[PDB]
């Protein structure tokens, strides 16, 4: 009943087995951990942030149910 | 400057205005003039001119017409001579221009220079395709297309082909020994008649002094073929007629060279005449040592015919005899251009085939069929558009200067009209690319 | 092999 | 593999979470889904032996269930085409299914809530009358198994239908009289 | 000789040969020959050439030349098409559609390029095409108004509509801001500017062409022509299709105001379309000139009136002139409804007083208009065809309560409340 | 390695000129004299010319005193009308000083090349300051972007500080240990890619340059940056892969493909770049592949081009109208390049072009348009518009086919 | 402008597998019978046989969404042919652009399923938006559905006329 899996991202591309994946739903891009997840649009800002984080010096995206559960 | 080209690896580009380019080419001519008192320095300086022109067609054409004017001015001075040399070098470097250039360079002997044409390798490819053939009908179709492209280049740019004359002469030398049965089965007679027709269509220029040796080689191969297979001379009737006409034109335009060849090979001709005495034209040559009227009722019936039966009858009568006499179709060109747009399927198909055969024999008149063919592509009658697409690769191979607009029209009618001309445009474009820039 | 062009000679050992 | 998303051993919170995140993106494969629902309900019958096969029928051995199928009125669809008549498939029977030779069981009922809410509002005084029966393909299947369909055409009629549904849940079995 | 000559010349035109100067010269010469033959002197009869028939044989070939990139070829072809006679039998549907589309495209292109003066040829062509057949009339009207309302050509009628390096330059050693919301700053916004005189006269040219295409031929020596209710109905239905989707509540009978509150989104879409494109009102009164046709715009009128009612309810100013466009739109809407005989003269005069009232009073008057249209309705069957002059006329006296008793009571109450400023206007609402 | 190979003896002529000219005892040229020569109210290029030309002869050890004056006054070299030889000799002297006196020379040079509108502009860019943030050296006066000698200087600085920052933050994370290594590698990759992107944007012609002229300072700077990027790609091709995944303005693609011989490795990861979800990355992959196919016409290039044609044909029927326009406007000029590289692609290219042309024509037919290209079916050639997307895409298809036919026919 | 002769010409072209010309002449006949396509085409001209001929014409030209539209013209909608045609992927007609002209809700249901299965989310959103239109609600009053179908029919036939004429 669980079925903890999503639909295949393939396309079944025709030569009229290489396929182009869909949007990586629930990927959680590890922007700090991986440098390929940084868009060119905001490369410098994230560069500065990861630099400052790396030195001695995803959050706030909690689900709505767990957003105001003060208990 | 090394700074501008730093980091490059020197493998496979500046723009200048019109008057600046005119000044530069006049400066090159002045350098050539002071050098005169060969063409070495002109070829040495020419890469700068090509780089500055930046492959701009209008600029190259402007330089070409300016140099033509300079040659007209000087005529045959030292400046005129160096202008001719520069113009011929530029024409070899930029032969894509449709103009074959005026007669001024047709008289010069610069074709034998240590120079590389931008199109020579490609015509080499096509002439290899022409000569190399087997019993395969697919290879025969390839050779026919090769003969078509080579013939269009002959009528368009005759000087370029004549630079490759010793090559095809050597190939003719190689192919002559093979006995008659394999000669006929391998379709080598197709190659022989193709090269003979090509030489005929290179008429007023093949008789020059520079082309004399390879011409004599080709004629030697032809006469060797005639001697070796004199037993079965009847199957070579068309070849004999073509060769004798070429000999007639040779003695007409250039009598001394033709006589000097004949005396060099007198005894093969005498022996062939004694054995093949039935060659009445050959005996007429030894002695030396109408058409329009017939096609009046046919043309009248074709013009005044209304019903499909009459049109089909006259078209079949023209078709059956045109195989015997291909030259006649040149008279029916304008008359059967209107038949290519006829709604009736059978007459339209037959007229298209006859027109294609006519312009096949005479590539010059192919450009005359451009308006009617374009009208056929763009007409409302979808059958007409279909058959125009069917004959599109062949006529595209025929024209090659309006092949651009012709294929563009074909793509447009494919784009909006729901037909799929991708196959026909692909084949036509493949042949045209394999000629013009590959 | 970024230091050698694909149309360069191959050093076969 | 994904039709059932709240089966047995599933808490209420999981049911609510699954119900919120429903996407209407499939065919109207009513027959196959209904077969899946009946097979899910009859999953545990044989192992606990509630159906006393060959030993008479016991009304006191019941597991009372009702299937409330909420759907629109549009015709049934499959990848082959429109079926235009409800047919339960039996391609992969659960073991022992032939003993009852009908998917729906003794203590099960099917109430269809056919949504017929018009696009543009159409106020009608006829709405004050009782909820009528629907003409769609699900109505005979509802009738045979003791239930009935409902054709709501307004939010107040939906509330009336849901009030009627709550009164129609009650532990019992269905008997055909003659 | 002439068919073959025209065929060969046009074939050369379509092919790469016969460059645009000679093409324009050929087209102008053929136009001169056709016009000369139409001028029935002794010479055209003696010659026996029949340039018109031969030119008509190649109409499908001449139609693309209207779209030619070279302006001179385009206008030469436009003149030739304007004067050349259509084939004696008829125009084929493909030929008719091609000619109409090319004609409307040339009309709009020449209106953009030369302004109103360089438009006569295309106008003549389109009037002839409309006069050919009712299908031709419908096609001309529909395509013309659709091209007029298209996102292109709407400006003719007053319509509305280094990164990384610089970032490093700006960038002390902390980001400070957590990120950029969306795709950064919004653009510098859209601007527009055009002379209002040019807009007015372009609209005049378009409306004159539409009146020419709609008015029936012929005749008699006196009497202004009558706008055809069929042509105006065609313009009405294509207007309805263009502006709104004609989706729901499309029956001509108006619904209660509860439905007005239930379809506010479509009403706002219609209102915004009317606000952006002033040409719509002009086409509305063009439709209203023919009496029966404005009934088919019942969805448009209903939506615009609902939008105005919402605005006046929402308005908080004491004066009605703080909302200039909405006041003008209410006045124009009421006047257009009066022109099409959807309202009596008494209700039809209320737009004269809208500029003086408070928002709630004008909202009450417009709601009275809505109630009246609920009671009677814009039903074309109510229009009685007066054969005395070949025209449909709405009789309100026979309708019963045509003066609108409760509605005139509401209007009189509104006038009486503000009698200090509206005393002089009291006579406009007499029986 | 550039500094070390600079020290290598070429011919020994420099030693000869050292022993010959320097024996004149014209060594009275002093740093104070050079500073005075720089600070004349007129430019007075003659005195500075003679002094720095003389300084070329000086051996590296005794040239250390002149480091302060040469670096401090190099901002004045950015002014218009400075002779080229002045900058060339300053480049030579800076290279010598770098060979013997690297670190402090770099610190003072970055401090000197500040924009100067902020005057001091935080002159506290110490060795550590640049070592933690290499991109500071790119925060320099705009005039160096079209000054090839000092641009070459800046490129040397940038490469040195990239490597220095790598070693520095490695040492820092080692000593602060008292995972993070993954964050180290990601930060280094991001920093190198960011440097590459900034350099590529420097290569772009600015609006003024946009406002032919292929021989200018911009071409020189482009060659220098291409050489540096070639060095970086040889050092680590993964940086090239990361940069191309990030993409960059497509105007540079002819420049970058022609000037960076190591670019041929892009054909390895272009199949994976194609399979990305982002439409922009696929568009960039198509353009890059087109330029490479023009450059290197190889069997693997042909196979990747076949894959490109197949994916373009595939998602032709997956994209919406707006997405179709946005994807096929940039990637249609790539088809003519594919045709140029590989004649055996004529069949598939023409079939794809026919299919997209018919799709676009039907799309045009659905909604009323302005130009209505369908009735303009018999138009002629038109070589080199805010109209709606579909007619623009139809005209783009027309131009693509025109270019293919025109080049193949001649 | 003789619609019987136009239909005869269209059938002649169809017999010779000239599907483009056949569809051209069928649309010409339709344009003759109605005032352009402003009025509904009479049943006796666009009979089920003629509409099926147009279906096969569109199918052989790989205009599969156009087949999906014309399937709705029939007396009973031929869902089998429409579903079998929409399954294709070598379309030569702008697939997403023609989704405005479907008025049957089951055709759009199959469309949404197809796009969801194949993963093209954006076209699925277009299909779901098309379903979500208030006028296409299948339980509307009958004349409202009839008028929506009629206006979509008019717009689609006018688009076909612009495409093929």
């Amino acid at each position: 009943v669980g079925k903890k899996v999503v639909q295949e991202t393939g396309i079944k591309v025709r030569s009229r087995g290489f396929q182009v994946a869909l949007l990586n739903k629930d990927l959680k891009p590890q922007t700090f951990r991986n440098a390929y997840d940084i868009p060119r649009r905001n490369l410098l800002d994230h560069l500065t942030r990861m630099r400052s984080n790396l030195l001695k010096s995803q959050v706030h995206s909690v689900p709505i149910a767990q957003m105001g559960n003060y208990q | 400057v090394p700074r501008i080209w730093q980091g490059r690896d020197q493998r496979t580009v500046l723009r200048v205005q019109g008057p600046e380019l005119i000044s530069l080419v006049e400066l090159i001519l002045a350098e050539a003039e002071t050098r005169s008192q060969a063409c070495s320095l002109i070829q040495a300086r020419l890469p700068l001119l090509l780089s500055c022109c930046c492959g701009d067609d209008e600029s190259v054409r402007k330089v070409t017409e300016h140099l033509s004017g300079c040659i007209q001015q000087w005529g045959d001075s030292v400046l005129g001579r160096r202008c001719r040399d520069l113009l011929l070098q530029l024409y070899l470097q930029r032969p894509e221009l449709r103009v074959p250039v005026p007669e001024v360079l047709l008289h010069s002997e610069g074709a034998a220079s240590s120079s590389v044409c931008k199109l020579d390798g490609l015509i080499h490819r096509f002439i290899t395709l022409l000569a190399d053939t087997s019993d395969s009908r697919a290879l025969e179709n390839r050779g026919a297309d090769a003969s078509m492209a080579c013939r269009k280049l002959a009528v368009a740019h005759p000087l370029l082909l004549l630079r490759h004359l010793p090559m095809i002469a050597a190939l003719l030398h190689g192919r002559t020994h093979l006995n008659f049965q394999e000669f006929r089965q391998q379709n080598h007679l197709s190659c022989f008649l193709h090269v003979l027709g090509l030489l005929e269509l290179l008429q007023p220029h093949v008789f020059r002094s520079e082309h004399q040796g390879a011409l004599w080689d080709c004629l030697l191969s032809f006469i060797r073929l005639l001697l070796n297979y004199r037993k079965s001379s009847r199957h070579l009737a068309a070849f004999i007629n073509k060769f004798v006409q070429f000999i007639h034109k040779y003695i007409t335009y250039n009598a001394p060279a033709a006589i000097s060849f004949l005396q060099k090979h007198a005894d093969p001709l005498h022996d062939l005449s004694f054995d093949n005495s039935d060659l009445v034209m050959l005996k007429s040559l030894l002695a030396g040592l109408l058409t329009a009227a017939e096609m009046a009722p046919y043309m009248k019936r074709l013009s005044r015919g209304q019903t499909v039966e009459d049109l089909l009858e006259v078209l079949s009568d023209i078709d059956e005899m045109s195989r015997r006499r291909p030259e006649i179709l040149s008279f029916f060109s304008t008359n059967l251009q209107r038949l290519m747009s006829s709604a009736e399927e059978c007459c339209r198909n037959l007229a298209f085939s006859l027109a294609l055969r006519s312009m096949q024999n005479s590539p010059s008149i192919a450009a005359a069929f451009l308006p009617t063919f374009m009208y056929c592509l763009g007409s409302q009658d979808f059958e007409v558009v279909q058959t125009a697409l069917r004959n599109l690769p062949e006529y595209a191979l025929l024209c090659q200067e309006h092949a651009a607009v012709l294929l563009h029209r074909a793509f447009l009618v494919g784009m909006y009209g729901q037909m799929d001309p991708s196959a026909q445009i692909s084949e036509a474009l493949r042949i045209l690319h394999m000629e013009a820039v590959m | 092999s970024p230091s050698y062009s694909p149309t360069s000679p191959s050093y076969s050992p | 593999p994904y039709a059932i998303k709240a089966g047995w051993k599933e808490n209420h919170a999981t049911f609510m979470n699954e119900l919120k995140n429903l996407q209407a993106e499939g065919l109207t494969t009513l027959g196959q889904s209904l077969r899946t629902a009946f097979d899910l309900l009859n999953l545990n019958r044989l192992v606990t032996g509630i159906d006393n096969y060959g030993q008479g029928r016991n009304p006191f051995f019941l597991e009372p269930a009702i299937i409330i199928t909420i759907t629109d009125g549009s015709k049934l669809t499959t990848t082959s085409g429109v079926q235009d008549e409800l047919h339960l498939p039996l391609n992969s029977p659960l073991p022992g299914s032939e003993l009852t030779k009908e998917p729906f069981r003794w203590d099960q009922r099917l109430f269809a809530l056919v949504l017929r809410l018009p696009g543009t509002m159409s106020v009608e005084s006829e709405q004050l009358t009782g909820v009528p029966l629907d003409d769609s393909a699900i109505t005979p299947m509802c009738e045979v198994t003791g239930g009935r369909s409902y054709s709501v055409c307004s939010p107040r009629m939906l509330n009336q239908c849901l009030e009627s549904l709550v009164q129609k849940v009650q532990s019992g079995v269905v008997i055909n009289f003659e | 000789l002439l068919p073959l000559a025209f065929r060969s010349c046009l074939a050369r035109v379509h092919a790469g040969t016969l460059q645009p100067p000679f093409t324009a010269r050929f087209l102008r010469n053929l136009a001169l020959l056709v016009g000369w033959e139409q001028q029935g002197g002794e010479g055209p009869a003696a010659l026996g050439a029949h340039f018109g028939e031969s030119a008509s044989a190649h109409l499908s070939d001449l139609a693309p030349l209207l779209l030619h990139p070279e302006e001179e070829v385009a206008e030469a072809a436009a003149s030739l098409l304007a004067i050349c006679p259509f084939p004696s039998e008829a125009l084929s549907p493909s030929q008719l559609l091609g000619l109409v589309r090319a004609g409307v495209h040339r009309f709009f292109a020449s209106l953009r390029l030369h302004g109103p003066p360089g438009v006569a040829s295309a106008c003549q062509l389109l009037t002839r095409l409309s006069q050919t057949s009712p299908a031709g009339l419908k096609a001309v009207l529909q395509l013309l108004v659709e091209g007029a309302l298209h996102r292109g050509n709407t400006e003719l009628f007053g319509g509305q509509v280094a990164s990384l390096l610089d970032t490093n330059r700006r960038h002390i050693w902390s980001v400070f801001h957590a990120g950029v919301i969306g795709r950064g700053l919004k653009p510098p916004k859209f601007v527009q500017s055009r002379n209002q005189q040019e807009v007015i006269y372009n609209t005049q040219s378009l409306l004159s062409l539409l009146v020419h295409c709609c008015s029936a031929p012929g005749g008699e020596c006196w009497g202004a022509p009558i706008l055809s209710p069929e042509a105006a109905k065609a313009v009405a239905v294509t207007l309805v299709e263009s502006v709104c989707p004609d989706a729901a509540g499309a029956e001509l009978a108006w619904p209660p105001e509860e439905h007005a509150r239930a379809t506010v989104e479509r009403d706002l879409r219609i209102g915004r379309r009317f606000r952006e494109q002033p040409l719509l009102f002009e086409l509305l009164k063009l439709v209203a000139a023919a009496p029966p046709a404005l009934c088919y715009c019942s969805v448009l009128l209903r939506g615009l009136l609902a939008a105005l009612l919402g605005h006046w309810e929402a308005s908080r100013h004491p004066d009605t002139t703080h909302s200039p466009w909405h006041l003008e739109a209410s006045c124009t809407l009421v006047a257009v409804m009066a022109e099409g005989s959807l309202l009596p003269p008494a209700l039809g005069n209320m737009h004269e007083v809208f500029s003086q009232l408070a928002p709630f009073e004008v909202r009450l008057l417009l709601l009275s208009v809505w109630g009246f249209l609920r009671e009677h309705g814009p039903l074309p069957q109510k229009f009685i065809f007066q054969s005395e002059r070949g025209r449909f006329i709405r009789d309100f006296s026979r309708e019963g309560g045509g003066e609108g008793g409760p509605h005139l009571a509401v209007l009189h109450s509104v006038l009486h409340r503000n009698i200090d400023r509206l005393g002089l206007f009291s006579g406009r609402f007499q029986a | 390695v550039d500094d070390w190979i600079c020290e290598e003896e070429i011919t020994g002529t420099d030693a000869l000129l050292r022993r010959m000219l320097l024996t004149n005892n014209a060594k009275n040229h002093s740093p104070k004299q050079l500073q005075e020569a720089f600070s004349a109210v007129p430019v007075n290029n003659t005195q500075v010319m003679q002094i720095i030309e003389h300084l070329t002869l000086l051996s590296a050890s005794e040239l250390i005193p002149y480091a302060e004056v040469l670096t401090s006054n190099m901002s004045q070299l950015l002014n218009s009308g400075v002779p080229r030889r002045i900058l060339q000799t300053v480049n030579k002297l800076w290279m010598v000083l770098n060979t013997v006196m690297p670190r402090r020379l770099w610190v003072m040079t970055v401090n000197a090349l500040q924009p100067s509108i902020k005057f001091v502009r935080q002159q506290k860019y110490t060795q550590n300051d640049l070592m933690i943030d290499p991109l500071i050296v790119l925060r320099c006066d705009q005039r160096v972007h079209r000054c090839p000698p000092l641009m070459d200087i800046t490129l040397h600085m940038l490469n040195g500080y990239l490597l220095a920052s790598k070693a520095y933050l490695s040492a820092h994370l080692k000593e602060t240990e008292q995972t993070r290594e993954e964050l180290k590698n990601a930060l280094l990759a991001a920093q190198d890619s960011a440097a590459v992107q900034i350099l590529l944007e420097i290569c772009l012609p600015t609006e003024e340059e946009k406002a032919d002229n292929l021989l200018c300072n911009l071409r020189e700077v482009q060659c220098l940056i291409c050489c540096l990027l070639h060095q970086m790609y040889i050092a680590d091709p993964n940086i090239a892969k990361l940069v191309h995944f990030q993409g960059y303005p497509c105007e540079l693609l002819p420049l970058t493909v022609a000037g960076i011989p190591s670019m041929h490795i892009c054909l390895d990861f272009i199949p994976e770049l194609i399979a990305q979800p982002e439409l922009e990355k696929q568009i960039f992959a198509i353009q890059l592949l087109s330029h490479l196919c023009i450059q290197y016409a190889l069997p693997k290039s042909l196979s990747v081009a076949r894959l490109a044609v197949n994916v373009m044909g595939t998602l032709l029927t997956v994209l919406t109208q707006a997405k179709r326009y946005a994807f096929f406007m940039p990637t249609l000029p790539s088809l003519v390049s594919f045709c140029r590289a590989f004649p055996p692609l004529y069949e598939d290219i023409m079939s794809l072009l026919i299919q997209i042309g018919q799709v676009c024509a039907s799309d045009v037919a659905t909604q009323t348009r302005d130009i209505d290209p369908i009735i303009t079916r018999l138009q002629q050639i038109k070589e080199k518009g805010s109209m709606d997307p579909d007619v623009q895409l139809c005209h783009c298809i027309e131009r693509t086919v025109i270019e293919i036919i025109n080049m193949s026919v001649s | 402008n003789n619609h019987s002769w136009l239909i005869i010409q269209a059938d002649i072209y169809f017999a010779t597998n000239q599907y483009s010309a056949a569809l051209h002449y069928y649309l010409q006949a339709g344009a003759v019978c109605s005032d352009f396509f402003n009025k509904a085409v009479p049943p006796d001209v666009y009979t089920d046989q003629v509409i099926k001929r147009m279906i096969k014409c569109c199918s052989l030209l790989n205009c599969h969404t156009q087949v999906a539209i014309l399937c709705q013209f029939l007396r009973e909608i031929d869902y089998k042919t429409a579903f079998k045609s929409l399954q294709e992927q070598n379309s030569h007609d702008a697939m997403d652009s023609y989704y405005d002209y479907i008025w049957d809700v089951t055709i759009l249901e199959y469309l949404t399923y197809l796009h969801h299965k194949r993963g093209e989310t954006d076209k699925r959103q277009i299909a779901i938006k098309a379903i979500g239109q208030t006028e296409l609600n299948a339980s509307n009053p009958e004349e409202v559905l009839q008028l929506a179908a009629q206006r979509r029919k008019k717009k689609f036939l006018q688009a076909m006329a612009k495409l093929y004429f």
